[PDB]
């Protein structure tokens, strides 16, 4: 029964009247069919005529449309109607697949196995399926009892960690706003609340703090995640959750002082001018009006779908369970604050080319909440310091110069800031508590096509583009290795599944990246002398890199990339001064010299495309270090739109991410593989007799019962078992170890029977 | 009736050891020789029998909580029940009971946490309530060694 | 000699067209000349008397008579085999017919071989003239048809395949402790400076300047590496030398502080001690006698091979060359003086109470003096630490003063690479780089601990690295590509005993869990360890004990080691007394003071992880250096211990894939940019595949030597070597055409100057 | 006895005779004006009359000549018009492809440009290597700006002269 659940049932799993309805539905093999559609990919139809070679049918809609014998594709039959595991249909194409999805969908049931990944489809509406109790009706159930959903995939990553002794991943992949962040918390709202059956409190609570300071909205998402983070959630040798850690990545450093027509700036500045805590405007000097704050103000200001007064309380609330002081959290507020004074400082040339300030009131302001003297600062940001050899000298800055730098300096202060604060979350979710396996939860920011791109939607995008061929190589790769090293015949299959071509176009020397960072080793260098070199060595020589797509009263572009999600238009202005990050270090020295502790710690401490590269190969080895477990978030639509799915859309990112190449290398292969003596210690109980040796003891022990034998292989370390031999092992087990259970009380209740005889008999009335 | 279609196959000697035995369950005032249909499962159970909740409200016929409370039982209609449930022989072997309970054992050691097993069995199977389990349970640091607990069962 | 550029190097490196021909004349017949195998030799050459019924009698190299299975004789390669430059040419592969190729090569003292697209090297025990500017001259751009196997030549080629393919190259030099891994690794080094010819200089003054403080005696190399280090040579786009750096991975911090019988301390306080510079013996306040100073003195103070005083020498040059100033210089030797001092620091406990106090204040006083510390303070801090003050007892002091002195100099090593790294720095653009790998090798001592494990752990995730590229990887690219290709399963694979050390529930993890213990012994982790392996874990044994004890033994690829457990809680947390770190922090000494502005095997996981990532990224070439014997004797072949390394290392199964497999690929685009010259009309000027079908078609050479991939096309390193041969001779063709056509200008321009004085 | 020369017919027109005769006399370095070249100058008369031959195919025509033979050995225009009519029948000359293939070997970055010190060095020291006096006359001039040729310009130069 689905009453475990409770008000979630319905959200997660299909009527019993439903079940009956399409085990009783009639059905024409022949007549009811797919065709192409040149608008809504392909829609069902019914054979009308058929023939040589040409079959006419009749659309569900309905058109009359005439198509050859090959592009027809066959529906399946009522029985597999929303059918939790896509890997059990029996035609197995790209619209069973989208059908499949479209139909849970329209039932508001978001969540699909694909055979051993699961696929996600944003509902932008909040449905009752994430509480304590499902939590609780989840625990200890693997498939068949259990509807698909995060807290299953989460489970079933928990039990193989447990019987595998491995460590595991959980992997959310998608487009900008398809569900990563969404799906990411429910994972660790998971294991906090079976360890609740405080650290369960605080792993909760360091994602409301973190994206305060690093999500935004976005045209794409109203909360989108503008840095990456893979969180690991350690456990014990038995399975007790022991410790967390958070490992952040690049954050978007442009957004603090730039926005775009359709985008804001980090929430938090929102937040603390909504006025909910007054007291925090009066400590910060400031207004309750962001068109005041120029650095700010460049986009839009509110977002219908957010309440930036109780978002505050959550940030405020956030820090208080993290164990953040008064003075960690007025810091933090302080320097925010001094962050919006600093854009406000307003410079004019003196008939000179030298800039002067307009006035002095922000700067004040600023130099006071950040413990520095303004004369000083001005001095600095004016006339920066330089050494000839035995003297200092200054350097002089028309206001162009001194605005860039002005701008340099609060993204330095705020990238700090938020590193700062992911370093004190990590000292307080750290416990000394001994741990044995770790389960990571990576959270990229997703994939994303805007008006104008830049350095930093290559960086991001190219993140995708190297999780996308992380899919592809364990699923295709690894998997068909597997099988060889092991001794299962197997013929190769190639999926066609290889994105290395564009990823050596961004990663390997002469490359993207590359260019880059040998162009900013020469100190003449613009950004036209590294167009160039990026034309000179991949224009007619590299497929993925391409001409712009410029367009009349659009923002136009230098080069396009041809990327697995789609074709991306970059603008390469700026990209040296980015990837450089050059800092004013007279300004810097003074914040080194901070009267305010946390400035001066944070100051105290190559290239952007060095380090990105850095972090995303060390990311990459942890995570082959791990048993994968893929998420793949989907968006509906492009309008936000509750329960409307766009076909070509759906479509797009099913084909890009491979779910249907993935869902038939679990068909074909062997996708559950055990040690033999991990089996033996497992499954003996469904046959003691056949084990009174591990190999031999397994061929007896699976020989002895009521199963397809051609849905397991023996390897020369481990078992190799079919899709769906693993969940009729699992039924039969829990099964058996019910009756044993039940025999072991019959057995205990004639015991005690048997001794209350003995007291009776001794004489006891 | 299906208790009428079995055969009495006990020696009239074991018929009167059953009878001598069925006094001490008789709780009548006039001592007529009877025993509530409730209490049928714990004279089949001292009489040496095993069996399972399930087994025995089927030798009863499925009764009510009424019929097992205050239905009378007498030792005519009871023999015929003993000797049905004497019938079966596939009650669980030892390797079952310890591959049942090395299910709960999460390393090699063959033992098993006390609060875990009297959680197993009040919550798992057919449910025994915490007076029973308590009665039955009463432990090394805590833990039970699940092969000799095994034995223990089996010998009681 | 006559093609030899190579000077006095030459026979050295290839024999005389003499030696050629007397081999190729030499008797011999196929079918009585064989190997068979010997209970103490692994094989013998021998000629067959004798064959009846599957059984072969013959007369054995030394000889007996001997009478084996038919299944156990070998056939032996004919004399134009002889010393045999590349053994993937070889016509009979097999375990004997490699071993004796080395073996003949060595007992002419051509130390080098190439193994298909691999090198082998045997320790020569004897410096050959083969390493000199002119020979690397000589090797300069050279196809290894025109250049003999030499380090020199790996070099070249790593240069060759990163401008061609546009990718990182890696040299991972390989082997058992004094192999020759360092000894080839500075003459990767070498090859890269002379090529160039500052930088240059600098570069090849980095190692004498880490050997003096990384480097000591053990009872297998008297110049031991005791610290793993990974060399970036970095170059511009076109090929120019541009910048080098230095990552070094975990320096023995025991040796500083304790010596086991047959072993020295670090080189420097030999070179110290050896009055060469006697200014320093003076600043430093010490003796000219190791045996004043406890720390240093516990194993062997001389070595017969090692000159202390020309050495101290070295050291302090390759600091000047390395423009470390006068301040830094005297500030390292100062600090190694201070640890001198501290090692002799003496405690006892109080009259009534299980507390240290000083025995003594003279050693502390100078220890201390050129620490920049007070000596009361000292002596406090390490008696009192704060937290109100603990109390100590005399082991505790003792322990901790010797965790102090440990820091110090791991840190003083620390700052010495990133010091030399500051000078390595040119500001100079680049776009490759090239990687020298120069871990510290496999080493079995009579007593094996922590420091044992991590080096052997390491030593046995290389040879995996070996087994993956090689066997793994190499026949994924031909699956992936589409070419024709059946699955081998070469038997290479060490992940039993990798999983048994670094996965959850492994040595490492027990150990790390253990130490998170407060209450945890030495006993309880030997008891976990015995618990969750013994007899669950193959590679996992009971010791075998006979001298100093041991508590398990590890089947690791290259041997059975018995590990002692003692100290490993204490040796991976690494605990440091606080109140005197403190100390050293408000420090009068810069040095010192800067120095000190989780686990040993969580960190060296890490920094494995982290090398195998940046290593997976470029293109490796693998160095195989074998020891020939165990005595140190120049010319001298051990045949078992030769055999077992070449077998551990899986030398003859990495020829195999060379010569079944295509060891040679280039993308469609880049092999137009290439070969076009062989014919331009196959290639008039779209599309780039059927390009190369045009191309490689008409050419005159073996049509099975070449595949087609889907982005590749497949060469047999034999069809490359042809190819290569093939272009170079064209385009002399080609220059000789372009040259006839300018000499006819030349002569035209001349006879119009002849024409304007008479007829135009 | 036979001649490799006198099986040799002669193709060309009276009129082109005699302008090869003159091309021949202008060349003429003897002392008492005899009309008449050394068998080391035959080279220099045949590319001037438009061949092209390699140093090898000179000294195959001379037939295989010493030194001093070079230096010294007199050649009349009779024994000269035979050997011009045997070089004027090799036409694999080598492509104007041929000649980009070879001079590409040496372009580092797939410019379509070579350093002017890199060919300067290949055609003094590669093949039938020329003198640095004959490189400096054929180079100059030049490189371009930056001290680069683009050659295929150049082997568009080289084939037109
Ligand atoms: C359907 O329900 C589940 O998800 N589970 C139920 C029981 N499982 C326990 C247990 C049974 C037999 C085999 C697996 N081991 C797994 O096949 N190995 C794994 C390892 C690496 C890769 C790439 N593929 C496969 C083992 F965990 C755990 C989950
Ligand atoms: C002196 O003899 C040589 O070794 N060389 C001759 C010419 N080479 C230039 C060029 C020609 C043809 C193909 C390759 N590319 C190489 O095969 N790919 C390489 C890269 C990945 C891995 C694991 N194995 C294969 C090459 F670079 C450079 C050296
Ligand atoms: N499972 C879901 N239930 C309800 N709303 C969702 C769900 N998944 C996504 N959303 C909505 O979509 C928005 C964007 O999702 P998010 O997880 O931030 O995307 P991503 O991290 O992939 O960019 C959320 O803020 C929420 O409004
Ligand atoms: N190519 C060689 N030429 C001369 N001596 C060598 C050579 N290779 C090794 N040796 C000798 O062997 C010793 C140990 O070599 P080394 O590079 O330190 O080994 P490893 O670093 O593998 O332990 C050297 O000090 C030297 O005496
Ligand atoms: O919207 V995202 O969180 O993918 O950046
Ligand atoms: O002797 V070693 O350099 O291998 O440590
Ligand atoms: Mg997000
Ligand atoms: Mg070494």
């Amino acid at each position: 029964e689905m009453a475990a659940f409770g008000e979630a049932a319905p959200y997660l799993r299909k009527s019993e009247k439903e079940r009956l309805e399409a085990q009783t539905r009639p059905f024409d093999l022949k007549k009811d069919v797919f065709v192409p559609d040149d608008k809504e990919e392909f829609v069902k139809a019914t054979i009308l005529s058929r023939e040589g070679g040409k079959v006419t049918a009749e659309t569900e809609h309905g058109k009359t449309v005439t198509v050859k014998e090959d592009q027809v594709l066959q529906q399946n039959p009522p029985k597999f109607d929303k059918i939790e595991d896509m890997a059990m249909l029996t035609f197995l194409h790209e619209p069973a697949v989208l059908y499949n999805l479209k139909e849970r969908y329209a039932s508001w049931m978001i969540y699909t196995y694909s055979g051993l990944f699961c696929v996600t489809i944003n509902p932008y509406k909040w449905l009752p399926v994430y509480n304590a109790e499902v939590v609780a009706a989840y625990r200890g159930k693997k498939r068949s009892e259990a509807p698909p959903h995060i807290f299953s995939i989460s489970d079933n990553a928990y039990q193989y960690m447990l019987t595998d002794r491995e460590n595991q991943s959980i992997l959310i992949t998608g487009e900008s706003g398809a569900g990563k962040t969404v799906n990411t918390k429910r994972v660790i709202q998971y294991f906090a609340v079976i360890a609740a059956i405080t650290l369960e409190d605080q792993i909760i609570q360091a994602n409301p703090a973190l994206e305060a300071f690093g999500n935004a909205k976005t045209v794409r998402n109203d909360n989108s995640s503008r840095f990456g983070k893979f969180i690991r959630i350690h456990f014990g040798a038995t399975g007790k959750l022991a410790s967390a850690d958070i490992e952040t990545y690049l954050l978007e450093k442009s957004r603090v002082i730039f926005q775009l027509k359709a985008e804001r700036d980090y929430h938090i500045f929102y937040q603390i001018l909504s006025n909910k805590k007054p007291e925090l405007l009066d400590m910060l000097l400031i207004t309750n009006n962001p068109y005041d704050y120029a650095f700010i103000s460049q986009g839009e200001t509110t977002v219908a779908s957010i309440d930036d007064a109780e978002e505050l309380m959550a940030t405020d609330n956030a820090f208080d369970v993290l164990g953040f002081t008064t003075e960690e959290k007025n810091s933090m507020y302080k320097l925010t604050g001094a962050i919006m004074h600093f854009g406000n400082m307003k410079f004019k040339l003196k008939r000179e080319e030298q800039a002067e300030p307009d006035g002095t009131e922000e700067a004040d302001k600023s130099a006071y909440l950040m413990g520095l003297n303004s004369a000083d600062l001005l001095k600095g940001l004016c006339h920066p310091r330089v050494k000839v050899g035995n003297e200092y000298v200054t350097k002089g800055q028309n206001v162009q110069q001194v605005v860039y730098a002005k701008g340099a300096l609060a993204k330095a202060v705020y990238e700090r800031m938020f590193n700062w604060m992911v370093t004190r979350i990590n000292a307080t979710l750290e416990t000394k508590q001994p741990r044995q396996y770790f389960i990571g939860v990576l959270d990229i920011a997703g994939f994303e096509i805007f008006d104008f791109n830049s350095f930093e939607q290559l960086c991001i995008n190219f993140t995708n583009e190297k999780l996308q061929q992380f899919f592809n190589h364990h699923m295709f790769v690894l998997e068909q290795e597997e099988y060889k090293k092991e001794g299962i015949e197997w013929e190769f299959i190639d999926f066609g599944m290889d994105l290395q071509a564009c990823i050596d176009l961004i990663e390997k020397p002469m490359g993207i990246m590359s260019i880059l960072e040998e162009e900013c080793m020469f100190p003449k260098a613009t950004d036209m002398t590294f167009k160039a070199k990026l034309f000179d060595n991949h224009l007619g020589k590299s497929s993925n890199f391409q001409k712009p797509r410029n367009i009349k009263g659009k923002p136009e572009a230098h080069f396009s990339l041809i990327h697995y999600a789609g074709t991306v238009d970059y603008n390469i202005i700026g990209w040296l001064q980015k990837n450089k990050d050059p800092l004013n270090e007279t300004v810097v020295d003074l914040y080194k010299k901070s009267s305010l502790k946390m400035l001066s710690s944070l100051f105290a401490n190559q290239t952007v495309s060095a380090l990105h590269r850095e972090n995303l190969n060390k990311l990459m080895t942890n995570l082959r270090s791990t048993h994968p477990h893929f998420v793949r978030c989907i968006i509906p639509n492009e309008t936000k739109s509750p329960g409307v799915i766009d076909n070509p859309l759906v479509m797009h990112q099913l084909r890009c991410n491979g779910v249907l190449e993935g869902i038939r290398i679990c068909r074909k292969g062997f996708p559950n593989r055990i040690l033999y003596g991990d089996f033996r210690q497992r499954y003996r109980i469904l046959n003691p007799a056949a084990i009174p040796d591990s190999r031999k003891g397994a061929e007896k022990l699976l020989g002895s019962l009521d199963i397809d034998h051609n849905q397991y292989k023996f390897g020369h370390t481990k078992v190799f078992f079919k899709a769906g031999l693993l969940g009729l092992l699992e039924e039969m087990r829990d099964e058996r170890l019910s009756r044993i259970i039940t025999r072991i009380q019959a057995q205990s209740r004639g015991v005690l029977s048997r001794m209350e005889f003995k007291k009776l008999l001794e004489r006891r009335d | 009736f299906d208790p009428s279609k079995i055969k009495i196959e006990f020696t009239p000697e074991q018929i009167e050891e059953f009878k001598e035995a069925f006094t001490l369950f008789d709780r009548t005032p006039k001592c007529e020789m009877k025993i509530t249909y409730g209490q049928c499962g714990d004279v089949l159970r001292a009489l040496g029998q095993n069996p399972t909740q399930a087994e025995v409200l089927r030798v009863l016929g499925k009764p009510k909580q009424e019929e097992l409370n205050s239905k009378m039982m007498d030792f005519d209609t009871f023999l015929p029940m003993l000797q049905h449930i004497s019938k079966n022989k596939d009650t669980g072997t030892y390797e079952d009971f310890v591959e049942g309970l090395r299910v709960f054992d999460k390393e090699g050691n063959g033992t098993v946490m006390g609060a875990e097993l009297r959680h197993v069995l009040a919550t798992l199977g057919e449910k025994l309530t915490e007076d029973e389990v308590e009665k039955l349970m009463a432990e090394d640091n805590g833990c039970i060694n699940y092969e000799a607990f095994v034995k223990h069962i089996m010998a009681g």
